[PDB]
């Protein structure tokens, strides 16, 4: 026996929020399978999937299942996992599900130590770059620490901090995270602090 | 990046001959959503012609264009395309690239004109519809400027380089039985204007690359 | 193989409710799902409904969808200005996969408005290019339902004029039709009077625009 797994899109996923998406799956597969399902957050998933064979004679070995994922919001994410499974074998694929988000500036404040710190989060992993305005920025500051931090809402989170004392602002600072996606720019002012 | 897909690569062809159509994909990747290209003829309702999985690159087509058609996608560019040979007079479409979710087309692109005739690009020949007794009506006379034989689609014709554009109708294109396009843009004007304001065709052709500009004066 | 989409024209206005049925034919198909698509004059369609009933974001909630076993429906409960357009069915199967509807147009309806009807006679760089067209203007009429002759020396013309209706105004909300009677420049000097008859239901009774090329300070030869 055998069952071979095609996937008709891609197992990694990047839907942008809000928006429908499909996870279709074609497989051939002998003798019949008996045993079909999509799981997710290990239960089974909760709305439907449409099930069928491509052409509903004796002769074929081919199938394709369906999984309608609908506005799918950071929440609703993850790894849904296609089983499928015969007499002989059992057989699975994962798509892992991003719901690509721009990063949010979770944090822009000034640190005890006098260091400004930025901590943004988003999918995928946002980059940190540091602006001043001399209203436009486009003075470029160089951060002297920027690490990745272990999240907990379903993405990834990046910290970025400056040195703050080299300002002789009378200014703003810009925050500017960003990703494939899209981008979010937070601005700190010493006047007013 | 929003939704956006744009598609490209449109023209006039002979019978036999083949075109290459694109359909760059932004704000979502096609890996993650079935590519369907849909034509529309003119006057006509929509035809669905082909789609593709950019990711497996399975492939489906309409009964009609198989054999001379043939879908593909690229994925690092986001782009997909509608490689058409063999190409006949009923393929003359506007060619709709569309993504797919939910047994749906969700977003489609504006579409690229394919016109496939022997018929050369021509330039049209712009004549006055002059203003008259015959055009005037209560106070209320009609003028105009014919578009006559030009190839193919589409021409665009202003009024006072877009100053006038209340009561202008620009009507349809027609296909005649010579093989060429006619229409006629006329415009309601109170007829007291007539011997003081000035009124002109401003008729574009693209393809040809004719630009008249045509005063339309009262018959003497 | 294929879909019916029926009724092919309609007229509404704002507040009426407009309904509109699309029929698969017909058994031995699989997991058939239908969407419908609204599309307006020079632009691309815009999916409305998917899975027979299912809304998409953006569309205001006076779009609606069903399915019976025979029918497939789209009504519109309380129209706005927005909402005349054409509107295609389509319908997806594991088998045959992708078909359309012919597509319906929803328009509206007026009071019945007579035509203005005006004539153009060919200009002089036409009748040196090598032919004639003289144009008939209706214009501002409705309905979309309107009747041209063309009579040359009171003799009547047939297969020689195109026709050509403009897209229902978006303001007044009518018509603009033009007839384009086309001769060689030898027939159109071998003839005199040249009349464009114009029968429509707002018209009493038929409405006759015609021109002379005889037509000064002097008495003709
Ligand atoms: C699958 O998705 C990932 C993430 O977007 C992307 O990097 C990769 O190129 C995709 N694969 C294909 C074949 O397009």
């Amino acid at each position: 026996g055998f069952i071979n797994i095609f996937p008709m899109i891609n197992t990694t996923v990047f839907v942008n929020d809000g928006e429908n998406v499909d996870l279709i799956v074609e497989y051939e597969a002998f003798p019949k399978p008996e045993h079909q399902q999509w799981i997710y957050m290990n239960r089974t998933f909760t709305d439907k999937w449409e099930d069928y064979p491509k052409s509903e004679n004796e002769s074929n070995i081919r199938y394709v299942s369906e999984l309608h994922l609908t506005r799918l919001k950071g929440t609703e994410g993850g790894t849904y996992t296609f089983l499928v499974s015969n007499s002989d074998v059992n057989a699975a694929i994962a798509f892992n599900v991003y719901v690509n988000t721009k990063p949010e500036i979770l944090t822009y404040d000034r640190l005890v130590n006098g260091m400004l710190q930025c901590v943004a989060a988003g999918f995928p992993e946002p980059t940190i770059d540091w602006y001043f305005c001399p209203q436009r920025c486009s003075a470029s500051v160089l951060p002297v620490d920027v690490q990745t931090l272990n999240s907990s809402f379903g993405k990834l989170v990046v910290q970025s901090s400056i040195d703050s004392s080299a300002f002789k602002h009378n200014g703003t600072v810009e925050c500017k995270a960003y990703n494939d996606v899209g981008k979010t720019s937070a601005y700190f002012n010493f006047a007013f602090k | 990046s929003e939704v956006q897909l744009v598609e490209s690569g449109g023209g006039l062809v002979q019978p036999g001959g083949s075109l290459r159509l694109s359909c760059a994909a932004s704000g979502f990747n096609i890996s993650v959503y079935m590519m369907h290209w849909v034509r529309q003829a003119p006057g006509k309702g929509l035809e669905w012609v082909a789609s593709i999985y950019p990711y497996s690159g399975y492939t489906y087509y309409a009964d009609s264009v198989k054999g001379r058609f043939t879908i593909s996608a690229d994925t690092s560019k986001n782009t997909a395309y509608l490689q058409m040979n063999s190409l006949r007079a009923e393929d003359t479409a506007v060619y709709y690239c569309a993504r797919y979710v939910y047994h749906a087309l969700d977003y489609w692109g504006q579409g690229t004109l394919v016109t496939v005739s022997s018929a050369s690009t021509k330039g049209p020949s712009v004549f006055p519809l002059a203003p008259s007794s015959k055009s005037t009506s209560g106070g209320t006379a009609a003028l105009g400027c014919l578009v006559k034989d030009y190839f193919p689609e589409p021409v665009t014709v202003s009024w006072n380089s877009g100053a006038l554009t209340s009561g202008v109708h620009t009507f349809p294109a027609v296909l005649q039985s010579s093989g060429l396009y006619s229409l006629s843009s006329v415009v309601t004007v109170p007829s007291s204007s007539l011997g003081t304001q000035t009124y002109i065709c401003n008729v574009n052709h693209k393809p040809s690359n004719t630009k008249v500009d045509k005063k339309v004066e009262p018959k003497s | 193989i294929q879909m019916t989409q029926s009724p092919s024209s309609l007229s509404a206005s704002v507040g009426d409710r407009v309904t509109i049925t699309c029929r698969a034919s017909q058994r031995g198909l699989r997991n058939v799902a239908v969407a419908w698509y609204q599309q307006k004059p020079g632009k691309a369609p815009k999916l409305l409904i998917y899975s027979a009933s299912s809304l998409y974001s953006g569309v205001p909630s006076r779009f609606s969808g069903s399915r019976s076993g025979t029918d497939f429906t789209l009504t519109i409960s309380s129209l706005q200005p927005e909402d005349f357009a054409t509107y295609y069915c389509q319908q997806w199967a594991v088998h045959s996969l992708i078909t359309f509807g012919q597509g319906t147009k929803v328009e509206i309806k007026r009071t019945v408005a007579a035509p203005s009807v005006f004539i153009f006679p060919p200009s002089d760089s036409q009748l040196k290019s090598g032919t004639a067209s003289v144009v008939c203007l209706l214009n501002n009429f409705y309905p979309r339902e309107a009747k041209v002759q063309w009579k040359v020396d009171n003799a009547l013309q047939s297969g020689n004029s195109q026709e050509s209706v403009t897209e229902q105004d978006s303001k007044d909300s009518t018509y603009s039709l033009s007839s384009t009677l086309t001769l060689s420049k030898a027939d159109y000097e071998k003839h005199k009077v040249y009349a464009c008859e114009v029968t429509h239901q707002g018209l009493s009774s038929p409405v006759t625009k015609s021109f002379n090329r005889g037509e000064y300070k002097d008495d003709d030869d």
